[PDB]
């Protein structure tokens, strides 16, 4: 995933 | 043992011990025995420097990516590094009464207000190194010093603790601070350093590292694939900056666009920083050594 958080 | 990485500029005038007049011997606490020396010849003739003489250290020399060089307020430079009779000589900017950032980090609990100051000076320093053609790859707290007034001094040189059956590597870094593309050994653009900047920010704010496993293999896996819980005590602005730095695709990361570090300086987390006053060393650090 490009987004690490959430 | 210690490995020093010297990022040399094009046309580096290689040196040797006879080019330095010895002026003082100091005890500098965490820096140990430091010699104050005066350059005898060449373009920087008469310049004063610190000298370290290391007996168990390796030297790696790397090209910068890339004018007479000027001092930056938040960087200490390695000017010369040469080997002689089992000794490694380091010629450095003299840093009177300097200390380690890791020493401060162990003693204090940083607030967001504190972190804004240290990360602002570090961003100026890191971007200046990018402009000189130096990409860190594994920027980490060991690279961060503090001067006698408490201001950031980022080292422009590399430092690793590298250990015969183990095959040597040209690059051995600390995995916890490495961007995914660095972990993969598939890219190392300046955008990789802004990921490491985010790791530093996260560690300052929480006292913990965002990615850490039982071993270097599990840490790699987490850097590449883990979904992280964002700590909810952080301000909306701090959370936003961390989210924007922790993008796995280096092209999507804050700091990777054409305006580079200005994308970070414009972020709401730094909205209280006067970047010109900061560069002039007119803003007092949260902690005085
Ligand atoms: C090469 C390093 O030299 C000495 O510390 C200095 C450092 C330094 C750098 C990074 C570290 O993580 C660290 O622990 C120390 O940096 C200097 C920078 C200067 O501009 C002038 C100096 O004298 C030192 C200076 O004397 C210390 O002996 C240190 O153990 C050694 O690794």
């Amino acid at each position: 995933d490009d987004d690490v958080f959430t | 043992e210690i490995a020093i990485t010297h990022h040399v500029k094009e046309g580096h005038e290689k040196a040797d011990p006879s080019q330095f007049e010895l002026l003082k011997v100091l005890g500098q606490g965490s820096f140990g025995k430091v010699f104050l020396v005066k350059k005898i010849s060449g373009s920087d003739a008469r310049q004063l420097y610190a000298m370290k003489v290391l007996k168990k250290a390796t030297l790696k020399v790397r090209d910068r990516v890339r004018l007479v060089e000027v001092n930056h307020p938040f960087i200490v430079k390695l000017h010369y590094a040469f080997q002689t009779e089992g000794k490694l000589y380091l010629i450095l900017d003299f840093l009177r009464g300097g200390d380690l950032f890791t020493r401060l980090s162990k003693e204090v609990m940083f607030t967001e207000e504190d972190v804004k100051f240290y990360l602002a000076e570090l961003a100026l320093a890191l971007d200046h190194l990018h402009s000189l053609g130096i990409i860190y790859r594994d920027l980490k707290p060991e690279n961060i010093l503090l001067d006698e007034e408490g201001h950031i001094k980022l080292t422009d040189f590399g430092l690793s603790k590298e250990s015969h059956e183990k095959k040597a590597y040209s690059f051995c870094g600390t995995v916890e601070y490495m961007a995914p593309e660095v972990v993969n050994r598939r890219g190392h653009t300046q955008s990789a350093d802004w990921w490491s900047f985010g790791v530093l920010m996260f560690e300052m704010l929480t006292g913990t590292l965002p990615f850490q496993g039982k071993d270097r293999k599990e840490t790699m896996t987490m850097i590449l694939k883990a979904k992280l819980g964002m700590p909810q005590f952080l301000s909306p602005e701090a959370q936003s900056l961390l989210r924007m730095l922790f993008k796995r695709n280096p092209a999507n990361r804050l700091g990777a666009g054409p305006d580079g570090v200005e994308e970070i300086k414009r972020h709401s987390f730094f909205s209280t920083i006067d970047w010109n006053k900061l560069y002039r060393r007119e803003i007092h650090p949260p902690f005085k050594p």
